[PDB]
């Protein structure tokens, strides 16, 4: 009963049999999930569009992923993977930005129970590769717990609206390390132009921030 | 003064003997199919000979047998293969019966 | 109320989320002997790859420096017409016979190695023993 | 992804992050660097990461 | 009021020590050497995800490091009598037919259960329609041999961890060891590694057994008076 | 492998030619593709 | 949440 | 550390490659 099942695809599949011609057939793709990091999807397949919804929705419940949230609400860190040719990335978002992401992706995201994050699907916008390439990527995001057991460090997240305030929002459960962490002057992570371009005023888009009904 | 699993593999028999083939050695018969002979000598695998025409009922369960080993393991990686086709069996040649 | 996406984690780690979400109400049977003695590695699923230019394993071939008294004795006398008995943990063969007395005229300062080889062949007819040289 | 590596270097940010504005009496600025040796590495650094924000400046 | 301090002093007091039935005894790395356990496939078998498990290649030969053996061996043995002395149902499978007969002896003897046939398509994902709604599937497998007779992963070990079932399998230099939960390096092709196995789990099996009626015993005959 | 297929799953099975595995074999049981290259082989 | 029309009557069965 | 440990060093009963009947002849 806790659990909420959203359809993402219904599409009909035309088979050509040996005697009987071109028959119909339904595929379905549905996703499930109780708000509270537990969701799955499965796909259900059958010559009735009832039949396959049972099928999927069934089915999902029992393939189910659990999704770690940044206090409940987000994403731990920024994400970006390619699913064959379907390219997705996330961003860790504050509360009250709200879900700016593919219709698909938000009502994924209502299922996990994400209430902030923003998304860009680039590539080809295939409906199942974007829901297991989605689920992938939310499935391999590291915590702030696993980043401090695997370094043995504090980690300390610093807020504008906090101002200097450290605040630790993780600690090691082993031991801490006495040497700091090594200071590369220059570090060699890989930019997305699209990012830098917005952050300098040179990404013009009538279709960006928009103004949109609640989601 | 516990001995080590370093020093029970150099004084092993089966590190001393060094390479297999053309190694004679003590098998002993465990089954039988037939005349299908099924002897262990001591190795990870058993070999299978067939009873020889003369002295044939002489072979029976329990019986220690002289071999000539070849391979320990048959093993041969064939083409397009990413690893070794085994057949779980020892190549040897049975030469009579050990006798005291 | 599951998950069995066998290659997502670990059972301990689909059923530890599962059970923090609420989704599972009871703990299984094992849940608490696993997170008392766990395995030494967490059984998660890798595919495994193949190895590509300059990649070899790391797996040594084991040697032993008695190993080169063997393959002499091997090549000169050829392997003895006694059989091996690998049933017997303690058997001892002619090569080994031949090795442990080679080892013991080396630790009497002698250092040459053809002078070495000869003299224990010496010592092992006197005490009885069969030597026929191959050749 | 930006193309190259360190592509950090290529935003209005890290250009803005130099501290280097030379007084007015500095016309030219010549560098001579190589390639090749580990005497030289900080040389090639600066040339890489620094000559950079020093023009921008 | 009465559950939670049998649960503690039955269930919950095992867990505290880190041999509670003693399995240590039941080998040393000598007996493991005496019944071949430390041979090998050759090389040319070799699976990449068991090269931690091995010491090194005699001849072309692996050799299986049996100082992991005992460490790993230890928390089989120590896993499986606390499934035991918890009334889990243990499941032996193994696809050896050289085995087949002296497998099914070892489980009923042991009080457990035993598959060493063809494996049916869906016996643990489809259990229910199989057995009934109501079967109750295996709470550990163990698994004597882990491949199939075509030298594949035994279909039961991605059944298992499907079904979040912990599996204890005797691993070869040749086998997969990634998803079973306690792997233990060892041979699995010579006859005196295997007996050596069925021993060693037949007797830690019926030990945790026997424990568990001692323990309950006593606390009954303690709550009386 | 070459054009020739080679990607068999059970290209490590035993293979077995004799009278008896005839009569236990499956009656649905049909001969897979790379089934007939090892009796055009044995044949030669 | 919204009502998916049963599949099938239990009675028809064994 | 321990003196049973394996040593690195060549095979010792490495055999000789095979040789054609014509291999070392004018
Ligand atoms: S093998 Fe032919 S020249 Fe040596
Ligand atoms: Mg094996």
């Amino acid at each position: 009963e806790d659990f909420d099942t959203r359809i993402l695809e219904v599409r009909n599949v035309f088979t050509m049999t040996a005697k009987e011609g071109r028959k119909k057939s339904i595929r379905v793709l549905v996703a499930v999930g109780n708000g509270k990091g537990a969701a799955g999807f499965s796909i259900g397949k059958a010559t009735d569009r009832m039949d396959a919804f049972r099928k999927a929705k069934n089915r999902a419940v029992h393939h189910l992923h659990y999704i770690e949230r940044y206090e409940d609400h987000t994403i731990f860190h920024d994400i970006s993977l390619r699913f064959k040719r379907t390219h997705i990335k996330m961003k860790k978002q504050p509360k009250g930005y709200g879900l700016r992401c593919h219709r698909a992706i938000i009502t994924i995201c209502r299922l996990i129970g994400i209430k902030d994050m923003y998304a860009k699907v680039s590539g080809s916008i295939n409906m199942l590769s974007l829901t297991q390439g989605l689920f992938r990527g939310l499935s391999r995001q590291e915590t702030h717990q696993q980043l401090a057991d695997k370094k043995g460090l504090h980690v300390v997240e610093i807020r504008e609206e906090c101002g200097p305030l450290p605040i630790v929002v993780a600690s090691p459960r082993g031991p801490l390390r006495k040497d700091p962490e090594p200071e590369d002057e220059v570090p060699d992570v890989k930019l997305d132009w699209e990012d830098v371009k917005t952050a300098q005023g040179m990404k013009r888009s009538v279709w960006s921030n928009l103004k949109r009904a609640a989601t | 003064n516990v001995e080590s699993f370093a020093s029970m593999l150099r004084h092993s028999p089966l590190t001393q003997m060094g390479p297999a083939k053309d190694k004679l050695v003590i098998g002993r018969i465990f089954h039988i199919v037939e005349n299908d002979l099924y002897i262990d000598f001591g190795g990870k695998f058993h070999c299978v000979c067939r009873r020889p025409e003369v002295d044939g009922e002489k072979y029976q369960k329990g019986t220690r047998v002289r071999l000539r080993l070849l391979d320990l393991e048959l093993t041969s990686r064939f083409l397009g293969a990413t690893t070794d086709t085994t057949v779980l069996e020892a190549n040897a040649v049975l030469l009579g019966i050990q006798e005291s | 109320a599951g998950s069995r996406l066998e290659t997502v984690g670990s059972i301990f780690s689909r059923t530890r989320d599962l059970v923090r979400a609420g989704v599972l109400k009871e703990k299984p049977l094992w849940f608490d002997v696993y997170d008392a003695f766990p395995p030494l590695r967490e059984p998660v699923f890798q595919r495994p790859r193949v190895r590509y230019g300059k990649a070899k394993a790391p797996i040594q071939d084991i040697w032993y420096h008695e190993d080169r008294i063997r393959a002499k004795f091997y090549s000169v006398y050829g392997s003895g017409q006694r059989a091996f008995d690998l049933f017997n943990p303690n058997f001892k063969s002619t090569c080994q016979r031949f090795v442990e007395k080679y080892t013991e005229l080396q630790k009497l300062g002698e250092t040459d190695e053809e002078k070495l080889f000869v003299e224990t062949g010496k010592a092992l007819l006197a005490e009885g023993v069969i030597l026929r040289r191959v050749g | 992804p930006m193309k190259g590596r360190f592509p950090i270097r290529r935003t209005l940010q890290y250009l803005s992050q130099g501290n280097v504005v030379f007084k007015d009496s500095v016309k030219v600025m010549t560098v001579n660097y190589n390639t090749h040796g580990e005497l030289g590495e900080g040389a090639r650094k600066f040339v890489f990461f620094n000559i950079p924000q020093i023009q921008y400046k | 009021e009465d559950s939670t301090d049998f649960n503690d002093k039955i269930l919950n007091e095992p867990l505290k020590h880190s041999d509670f039935f003693n399995v240590k005894e039941l080998f040393s790395v000598r007996s493991l050497f005496d019944a071949r356990v430390h041979l090998g496939h050759k090389a040319g078998c070799r699976h990449r995800f068991m090269e931690p498990y091995i010491f090194g290649s005699r001849l072309d030969h692996d050799i299986i490091d049996l100082e992991q053996t005992a460490t790993h061996l230890q928390l089989a043995l120590n896993f499986t009598a606390h499934m035991a002395y918890r009334k889990g149902i243990i499941l032996f499978i193994s696809r050896n037919r050289q085995f087949s007969y002296l497998i099914e002896n070892m489980a009923r003897d042991c009080g457990e259960y035993a598959h060493t046939r063809y494996f049916r398509g869906g016996m643990l994902t489809n259990a229910r329609l199989l057995f009934g709604p109501t079967v109750r599937l295996p709470d550990l497998i163990i698994f004597l041999h882990t491949l199939n007779n075509i030298f594949e992963p035994h279909v039961a070990v991605r059944d298992a961890a499907k079904m979040n079932i912990p599996t204890v399998g005797i691993v070869d230099t040749n086998c997969n060891p990634c998803l079973i939960t306690y792997p233990v390096p060892g041979n699995d092709d010579s006859p005196l590694a295997v007996h050596l196995y069925c021993r060693l789990f037949q007797t830690a099996i019926t030990r945790a057994k026997e424990k568990r009626q001692q323990v309950e015993a006593l606390y009954r005959l303690q709550g009386q008076k | 492998k070459v054009w020739y297929e080679s990607p068999s799953l059970g290209s490590h099975s035993t293979y077995k030619p004799s009278k008896l595995e005839f009569l236990m074999r499956s009656t649905s049981k049909k001969t897979r593709k790379e089934d007939h290259a090892r009796l055009r082989a044995l044949n030669g | 949440a919204f009502v998916i029309p049963k599949k099938n009557v239990p009675t028809s069965k064994r | 550390s321990n003196e049973d440990l394996p040593i690195s060093m060549e095979n010792p009963y490495k055999e000789p490659l095979k040789k054609c009947i014509l291999c070392g002849k004018h």
